[PDB]
């Protein structure tokens, strides 16, 4: 139930931007949302989670931003490695997670 | 009495909210007799008196080190001296939650002795002599 924008594209260098939005029922504003860089047969790494802050180790590049509505996950300085699957993901701290549909980012 | 160490091993968060009982238990007092034999073997008794003489001794350096810390009557006390990047890396959820104080204490170890000497050098030192020039008029 969790729509995300199905590809997306940005310059090398530039700040791409990725939506993530659902129903009301399961809305971005009621709970958290992490994000993941997932390539599909690699293991997924963490990227950002509890919407702010980011997962530890991750460079300052990648950023996160939750409206009431739909979050968005911006990667500043793109690098051929970020043209990858993103995957958002809402949550509580007792209800498992519901991930997206998922992203392909294109450089 | 109950719950010494309760906390141990936990996360930071959990052991800094019971400090308390830790505190109560630093002291023990003597154990009053049950009921003769105050007067007892010199040897047997000559252990017993190094082993209080050494508590109160480390309790008093630990509240020396408060008093020359400006933190004598207070258990958490912050402080003026900014974390040095360093000593520590990890943020703060990396640490008060992730970490317990075992392994943390560890980690410090080496630079424990420079924080010390910081927290009673930097600020302590200066702020009462901003305290005597403010106070001056
Ligand atoms: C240490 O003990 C804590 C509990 O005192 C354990 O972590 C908690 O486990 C319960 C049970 O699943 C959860 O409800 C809590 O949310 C947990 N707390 C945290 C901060 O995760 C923990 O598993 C024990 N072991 C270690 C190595 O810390
Ligand atoms: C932090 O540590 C470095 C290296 O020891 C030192 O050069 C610097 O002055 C320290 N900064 C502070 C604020 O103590
Ligand atoms: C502390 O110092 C010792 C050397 O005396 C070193 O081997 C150790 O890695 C140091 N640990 C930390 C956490 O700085």
């Amino acid at each position: 139930v969790l729509t995300q924008s199905a590809s997306v594209s940005g310059s090398l260098g530039q700040s791409v931007t990725i939506s993530c939005t659902g129903p009301n029922s399961v809305c971005c504003s009621h709970k958290s949302i992490s994000w993941y860089q997932w390539p599909p047969g690699r293991a997924p790494t963490l990227i950002i989670y509890e919407d702010n802050e980011r997962a530890p180790g991750i460079s300052p590049r990648f950023s996160g931003y939750k409206s009431y509505w739909s979050a968005y996950l911006t990667i500043s300085d793109l690098r051929p490695e970020d043209e990858t699957t993103y995957y958002c993901c809402s949550y509580t701290h007792n209800s498992g997670c519901v991930f997206g549909t998922g992203t392909k980012v294109s450089v | 009495f109950l719950g010494f160490l309760g906390a141990a091993g936990s996360t930071m968060g959990a052991a800094s909210m019971t400090l308390t009982v830790q505190a109560r238990n630093l002291l023990s007092g003597i154990v009053q007799q049950q009921n003769q034999h105050l007067l007892q073997l010199t040897v047997w008794g000559i252990k017993q008196l190094q082993a209080r003489i050494l508590a109160v001794e480390r309790y008093l350096k630990d509240q020396q080190l408060l008093g020359i810390w400006g933190c004598s009557g207070k258990l958490i006390c912050c402080t003026t001296v900014p974390w040095n990047s360093s000593w520590s890396n990890r943020s703060l959820n990396d640490i008060w939650q992730n970490m317990t104080w075992m392994e943390w204490e560890r980690e410090i170890d080496n630079y424990t002795g420079l924080i010390y000497t910081l927290i009673e050098e930097s600020q302590n030192q200066q702020e009462k002599n901003e305290q005597e020039l403010l106070e001056l008029d």
